[PDB]
């Protein structure tokens, strides 16, 4: 047989239906999310990092002058300084007065932390969505496979194929371009590998860690050595990836939308809760037995003893059966009002059991179905005292949940009495309309 | 090793957790929710102050130094009673709805 529906995008919550082939007896199916994993494409372009200026040792021919060729190097620098005259340990260094040449050439290399700490800048295209789904049926015991979430692809678990359907929403926590620093992501645009601004994120842009070609532009200029040493100085502004450390915002982990949890490794956002996801499972038919073999109940009464509002497992209800014999057999309630935490329960001939709920109705006037007959269920709940809870909640809270019989009962009031009275202005003018009419003939 | 913050004194209203904080080094607390919308909020505790952070059913999830994330849910609680007279029922549901009743009423 086959049953298909469609189940909420929530992970802790199973979701519970019960497959009707007639003339056998019925299967309780329950699917329970564990992962949902949205893993974008990414292609890496380039990888940034804090740069370190190497210095060679300067030539001094300090009697004439030397001029430099034009070396490839990233952000290069060559100068001439005329009339230094120098002096280093052990006298002055040449006898040449007033007339000197010191080159003191410069080159802006990646340091050796870029090994360690980098960030590498990622652009995103959509991709593949993928969830991994604990499931059973029956008496068959908990089996989990990953599936993939697109409408195609079949995925065997057990002996039960699942198809699980499209997303219904096409929400994605990246935008186009992200940065992947460490261990958090951040939503931050890029230069292309061909700009840099010197001082906020390309001035040193690599494209592999290991890669030969360097994009370095970080304002190098060469200064004149002063008062007759050997020493090369410099000026140049600082590295903006040192900047973006310290100005960098919340990391994408921490103001993603619905809950996600942003992983790193295939770059996934994990447990996101967002839309709904269809399904549809393939039951073999080995699973289904006939139904002269199983309990059948008839004359069905529902008490409901206790209720409370709150989204723990509050809520009890007692029912009163008698049965065509001793077996078990499943509940199950169809409607939205209630969820029940029972999957099957143990009949005798003519006894009651007992079973769980959780609502969030004040009233829950919901039936559920036990041994393929319905019963339904009333009664009034009562609030909770506890303010602030650490689980989610199990039920689905509707428009009409938190209207009462008094809140009814004055709506009802105030709309019926408004419509009386219009109405009554309304019969009034045709009754004189007809005793004026009947005045003349 | 990082130095772990002490624990704060969380103590529960109608849709409000209060967090009374009390450090003894600059410490950063990042909270967000689990709607549609984040809202989110970051600051860095040097003194010892109260934070009141307003949770919706949805959710809240709040990180305070080094410690784990942890996430709290609001329940149904409310104030008022809706059966009852009306000077009961409307309080009721302005505590639950407050903007649907205004501009239902």
């Amino acid at each position: 047989y086959e049953h298909t529906a469609v189940m909420p995008n929530k992970v802790g919550i199973p979701y519970k239906a019960l497959v009707e082939r007639p003339g056998y007896a019925p299967v309780h199916l329950q699917i329970q999310l564990v992962n949902t994993r949205i893993i974008p494409s990414t292609n890496l372009e380039y990888i940034t990092c804090k740069y370190k200026t190497k210095v060679p040792s300067p030539v001094v021919k300090c009697c004439g002058a030397t001029q430099c060729t034009s070396k490839p190097h990233p952000d290069y620098q060559c100068q001439v300084f005329s009339g230094v005259y120098p002096f280093m340990w052990g006298g002055a260094y040449c006898f040449c007065d007033t007339e000197n040449t010191q080159m003191s050439e410069a080159y802006v290399e990646r340091s050796e932390e870029c090994s360690i700490d980098h960030a590498k800048a990622y652009k995103v295209h959509t991709g593949t969505v993928q969830a991994m789904v604990n499931i059973t049926y029956g008496s068959v015991s908990w089996r989990s496979a990953d599936v993939y979430v697109n409408g195609e692809t079949p995925a065997k678990i057990g002996d039960a194929k699942l198809i699980i359907g499209p997303l219904s929403s096409a929400w994605s926590p990246f935008d186009n371009k992200v940065v992947v620093y460490g261990h958090e992501v951040y939503n931050y645009d890029f230069p292309e590998y061909g700009t840099g601004k010197a001082g906020s994120f390309g001035d040193l842009q690599s494209r592999t860690s290991t890669s030969n070609d360097l994009y370095a532009n970080t304002n190098l200029k060469l200064q004149r050595p002063q008062a007759g040493i050997v020493h090369t100085p410099f000026t140049q502004v600082p590295s903006g990836f040192e900047r973006w450390k310290k100005d960098k915002g919340a990391p994408l982990n921490d103001v993603a939308p619905f809950g996600c949890s942003i992983a790193l490794e295939p770059l996934r956002a994990e447990n996101c809760a967002v839309g709904s996801i269809p399904i549809s499972i393939d039951i073999p038919d080995a699973a289904f037995t006939r139904i002269s073999e199983t309990p059948t109940v008839s004359d069905l009464e529902c008490k409901i003893t206790e209720c409370t509002y709150a989204f723990d497992f509050g809520g009890i209800a007692t029912v009163a059966y008698k049965s065509s014999k001793a077996g078990n057999c499943p509940i199950h309630s169809p409607s939205g009002v209630a969820v029940i935490k029972e999957n099957d329960v143990t009949l005798a001939e003519s006894g009651s059991f007992t079973f769980h709920f959780s609502t969030a109705n004040i009233h829950p006037a919901f039936k559920l179905q036990v041994c393929t007959s319905a019963v339904t269920c009333k009664g009034d709940c009562k609030p909770p005292k506890d303010h602030i809870v650490d689980y989610p909640a199990q039920h689905t809270e509707s428009f009409t949940s938190a209207i009462s019989a008094t809140a009814w009962s004055w709506i009802k009031v105030l709309v019926g009495g408004t419509s009386a009275f219009i109405v009554l202005g309304l019969i009034a003018t045709a009754v004189v309309a007809l005793v004026l009419f009947f005045h003349r003939h | 090793i990082a130095t772990l913050a002490p624990e704060p004194l969380v103590e529960h209203k109608h849709r409000t957790l209060i967090l009374h904080l009390h450090p003894d080094h600059p410490t950063l607390l990042t909270t967000r929710s689990l709607g549609s919308d984040a809202n989110p909020t970051r600051q860095w505790i040097e003194r010892p102050t109260t934070v009141n952070f307003t949770v919706t059913g949805e959710g809240l999830e709040y990180t305070w130094g080094n410690h784990p994330p942890k996430r709290v849910w609001a329940q149904e609680s409310g104030e008022g009673n809706p059966h009852g007279w009306p000077h009961e029922v409307v309080v009721y549901y302005y505590n639950r709805y407050p903007l649907t009743t205004i501009i239902g009423l």
